[PDB]
């Protein structure tokens, strides 16, 4: 029954550590996700949370008829 | 001995031989914040799929 139909204990226990191994780096990756967020949020340095604004290509350099401007 | 400019001769653009500075500063304003660091680096994929859930993909 053994040989045939069960799984030897080694693969199981590899397979486990693996598993723990994966789901470990997963956990990590989403604190880390959490932090990131909540970091770039309160600061606004980073490329997400970037709102658009005025482009600056809009903006007139030519003579104008008034000198003041 | 004074000739009448004809039509248009006087609004020509010219150009004058001055000898004042050019001003850098016009405006008078102040430096420029800094801009956002740009993104660099090839597009590796992600890590472990979406990793959303129990999502494994």
């Amino acid at each position: 029954i053994a040989r045939t139909f069960f799984d030897a204990p080694e693969k199981n226990y590899e397979r486990t550590m693996a598993i723990l191994q994966i789901e470990s780096e997963k956990a990590e990756l989403r604190l880390k996700e959490l932090e990131v967020r909540r970091l770039m949020r309160a600061k606004g340095d980073g490329p997400w949370f970037q709102y658009p604004t005025i482009d600056k290509a809009l903006i007139d350099h030519s003579p104008k008829a008034t000198p003041d401007n | 001995g004074w000739v009448r400019p004809d039509l248009g001769e006087l609004s020509k653009v010219t150009k004058v031989k001055t000898d004042r500075p050019l001003p850098e500063n016009p405006y008078h304003s102040r430096a420029r914040p800094e801009p956002n660091p740009e993104v660099e680096g090839d597009l590796k994929p992600a890590r472990h799929g979406s990793r959303l859930f129990f999502w494994t993909m």
